[PDB]
């Protein structure tokens, strides 16, 4: 039971840590979106960063 | 009329260029004083609002 409680505590810690990794309301670690594209060129071309849900 | 005694455009244009230089100097001095590009809401509304909320 003690080991089970330790396991549960660590899992809840993981969820808390993962859900708070937001900057400006968007994140690449929660799984809310599939990718984020930033500006890469003066003509509108994009730099794509795929989302890595952790 | 190249010899007019009432007006001259050279002084007007010199004044305009001097005022433009003064405005750029004001912007640079503000950057040096506050130590940051987006200091107020006039510099960039979107980035300023984002930084405040974050």
């Amino acid at each position: 039971n003690a080991l089970k409680s330790d396991f549960d505590s660590l899992r809840d810690q993981i969820e808390k840590a993962a859900t708070s990794a937001k900057f400006n309301g968007v994140s690449i670690a929660d799984g809310s979106t599939t990718k984020l594209t930033f500006l890469a060129n003066s003509d509108g071309s994009g730099f794509t960063v795929n989302a890595k849900t952790i | 009329a190249l010899n007019s005694i009432n007006t001259n455009a050279g002084a007007m244009i010199a004044l305009q260029n001097l005022n433009g230089t003064n405005s750029e100097l004001t912007t640079v001095q503000q950057r040096i004083n506050t130590g940051k590009k987006i200091a107020s809401a006039k510099d960039n509304g979107a980035i300023w609002a984002t930084a405040k909320n974050q």
